[PDB]
RNA sequence: GACGGAAGGGCACCACCAGGAGUGGAGCCUGCGGCUUAAUUUGACUCAACACGGGGAAACUCACCAGGUCCAGACACAAUAAGGAUUGACAGAUUGAGAGCUCUUUCUUGAUUUUGUGGGUGGUGGUGCAUGGCCGUUCUUAGUUGGUGGAGUGAUUUGUCUGCUUAAUUGCGAUAACGAACGAGACCUUAACCUACUAAAUAGUGGUGCUAGCAUUUGCUGGUUAUCCACUUCUUAGAGGGACUAUCGGUUUCAAGCCGAUGGAAGUUUGAGGCAAUAACAGGUCUGUGAUGCCCUUAGACGUUCUGGGCCGCACGCGCGCUACACUGACGGAGCCAGCGAGUCUAACCUUGGCCGAGAGGUCUUGGUAAUCUUGUGAAACUCCGUCGUGCUGGGGAUAGAGCAUUGUAAUUAUUGCUCUUCAACGAGGAAUUCCUAGUAAGCGCAAGUCAUCAGCUUGCGUUGAUUACGUCCCUGCCCUUUGUACACAC
């Protein structure tokens, strides 16, 4: 439907957090788990995400594996307006 | 902790039969070289899980039936343990794809 | 499906310079999204109270 | 979690077949030729066999910690 | 804002489809497989499903 | 090569002989055609369509019909907009409706969007005669191929065969063939045995540290394994052992083999399956797939969702089935014995025991994530003791009425269960036709599958357990050789 701004926000600073975003193939389930809002607004905003890029979409028993892309990582940066290059978000953060 | 006895049992349950018979040798021989009383690996019997379905995916044809056979065997073993001593045996060197469970009794 | 939204401006608020205090009768009440709401006929219409409201006006 | 071991056996292949197709259809490049699961106590070890390590295991410890997170992030794994 | 839009799914096949097609019929869930009967051939080596006798 | 109303030889209870159970007749179930319909959704039509799509469909399933919503129309471009793109909307009309779908109405979040162009996406839409994969069939038969050599200008042939043998192109032999490979076999799983090893309070046995009850001078039975000891015969599962037609006799070209007797747990490839060569089929499946080519559709949708109906509709024909036509039985009581399973904390799964209720079932609880508890699944056929007494009868339960319950949001077109009540056809079934050689046929139930509920269905399991024959090419089908061919899209 129409994705409001705090879901669209919390989508994309969970997806930057660590990277990738699992969804269930299921629309109306409306309780998406780990992220609370509708799931078919999770499905729906990564597909178009993914068409202009910065998102590779794998599928795999209609599970939606979801990944952040090279090119995508500053995307989100630019979109969050996080501090530029301090954090990956979150490949390499710890174990160095 | 000054050597007293858990009264533990360990249950060994896998589909691959012949790698679990290994660990069940294995678990009852590190029993005699450190004097321990046991009660020996009683082996259950062996549950064959069966999944009879058709062949076609379609329904032409004649009706040809399979049947798939997932068996599990599933073994146990009482062992009358110092707490010291199960633990660095059995919190190591675990083989690959066979479940285990450790659980206290104290009747 | 839509109306046309013409060109409005606050409303419900008779004048602010008019001869030559400001004037803004219905005194605030506790509704704020105050302000008022889309009232026809002799009915109100939920704002912001969703759960517990209670006036008739 | 108190599961009947015929249904958690059954559950632990469809596990695996679930590792068996994804991993193909991502590292199909890398001559993904099976997979091995080892349930160690609290850390059960993926043991992915592919024939070009360079890229599976990616660069500076890419491409496999968002693998390691995505199968973490779908069976509700810690 | 959206009610209308749902009917009950506890039972019967529209509560249950195939895990790895959604297919509503030829599921199995004979021991929580929740596959269906043409995917599961295709699947049944790995799971651990072999045919002896 | 195929075919032959050509000859010859083999093989097979998907062929026959000797038989057994039947089916086809009856009544209901179920599928297909037809008819009818708004729709009665489709695929498949000899074996190789027709209780098949695991297709036991009230909603879903769903693909059909009568209608109502939404966009889950990504992204790019141009418009529109911040003098507000649009969205949500209480009430009533409208609507099946408590869908703000639309209308009287005007408040609210705020380039999350709308309009159009493209272009994607979805489609149980079509094409299985564009395909992959899987499956079925030729064929579960025994067949297929090449290296070198021989024959032929060649296509091709020999090997790969007259004979005998085998389930087998299995071998013995013959021999311009020789040595091979796949298939077959060997192999794997399972059943049968193991008083031999390993062991076991989740299996069982016996004595008893503890004992108890009944009847009598010990038989049956109930509990404790620091309120005990010992063991594995029975059960289990690991390692293994064991059968190789062993021994003897007969027959055979005295070869492969076959037959009989003895012994043995096993002498039908020891029984039964898993896998299964080459070459194919215009076999089936696009309605399993987020497998897919192409085409069609895509906002008044062939997308999806919701409401209700249909797939079950009934002058008729056909197939798979269930219950019977009775005494070798129906009914009543009593006796009362299996095996393969499955099963809940990711909340109602299997349900024991107590209570209520004719019954169905309701209720209070217990156990079991399971060799522990359901469950010794105390199943049915069966056995005994009685009532009936050859009567469409107490056979049979079709049809139909009333009521009591369970499952489901929903039972009407009766889901099903139970109680009373009507007691229809059918008196062993025409033409014809199916399956089957020993724990087999047949009878009898039980479990699981689908499953909220419903099996008359299927996959397995166990109970009771025959008759007949150890064969042949008479029919049918297949294969091979010879032969004929104007066939090769192959009669
Ligand atoms: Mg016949
Ligand atoms: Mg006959
Ligand atoms: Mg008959
Ligand atoms: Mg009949
Ligand atoms: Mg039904
Ligand atoms: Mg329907
Ligand atoms: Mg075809
Ligand atoms: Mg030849
Ligand atoms: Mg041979
Ligand atoms: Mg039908
Ligand atoms: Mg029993
Ligand atoms: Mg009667
Ligand atoms: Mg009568
Ligand atoms: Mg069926
Ligand atoms: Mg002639």
């Amino acid at each position: 439907m129409l994705m409001p701004k705090e879901d669209r926000n919390k989508i994309h600073q969970y997806l930057f957090q660590e990277g990738v975003v699992v969804a269930k193939k299921d629309f109306n389930q409306a309780k998406h788990e780990e992220i609370d809002t509708k799931n078919l607004y999770v499905i729906k905003a990564l597909q178009s995400l993914t068409s202009k890029g910065y998102v590779k979409t794998q599928f795999s028993w209609q599970y939606y594996y979801y990944t952040l892309t090279e090119e995508g990582v500053e995307y989100l940066r630019e979109y969050l307006n996080l501090p530029e290059h301090i954090v990956p978000g979150t490949y390499i953060q710890e174990r160095n | 902790q000054q050597q007293q006895i858990i009264k533990i049992r360990i249950t060994l349950t896998s589909t691959k039969v012949k790698q679990l018979e290994n660990v069940s040798s294995n678990i009852v021989k590190n029993a005699e070289q450190h004097n321990l009383v046991k009660k020996g690996p009683v082996r259950l019997p062996t549950k064959v899980l069966k999944i009879s379905t058709r062949k076609t995916p379609n329904g032409e044809g004649s009706k040809t039936w399979e049947t798939y056979e997932m068996r599990i065997h599933k073994r146990y073993i009482d062992l009358e343990a110092p707490v010291q001593i199960v633990k660095r045996i059995t919190q190591i060197t675990i083989e690959p794809g066979v479940d285990v469970e450790v659980v206290v009794a104290s009747n | 499906h839509k109306h046309k939204k013409v060109k409005l401006a606050v409303l419900s608020y008779y004048k602010v310079d008019a001869e030559g205090k400001v004037t803004k009768l219905r005194r605030e009440c506790s509704n704020p999204t105050g302000v008022f709401l889309a009232n026809h006929k002799d009915r109100l219409y939920c704002g912001k109270c969703h759960s517990v409201y209670k006036v008739n006006a | 979690a108190l599961i009947s071991k015929k249904r958690k056996l059954v559950a632990d292949g469809v596990f695996y077949a679930e590792l068996n197709e994804f991993f193909t259809r991502e590292l199909a490049e890398e001559g993904y030729s099976g997979v091995e699961v080892r349930v160690t106590p609290t850390k059960t070890e993926v043991i992915i066999r592919a024939t070009r390590t360079q890229d599976v295991l990616g660069e500076n410890g890419r491409r496999i910690n968002e693998l390691t997170l995505l199968v973490q992030k779908r069976f509700k794994y810690a | 804002e959206n009610v209308w839009f749902s009917h009950p799914r506890r039972y019967g096949k529209g509560s249950r489809q195939c895990r790895v097609c959604s297919s509503h019929t030829g599921l199995i869930r004979k021991y929580g497989l929740n596959i269906c009967r043409q995917c599961f051939r295709e699947k049944a080596n790995d799971i651990g499903f072999n045919k002896f006798r």
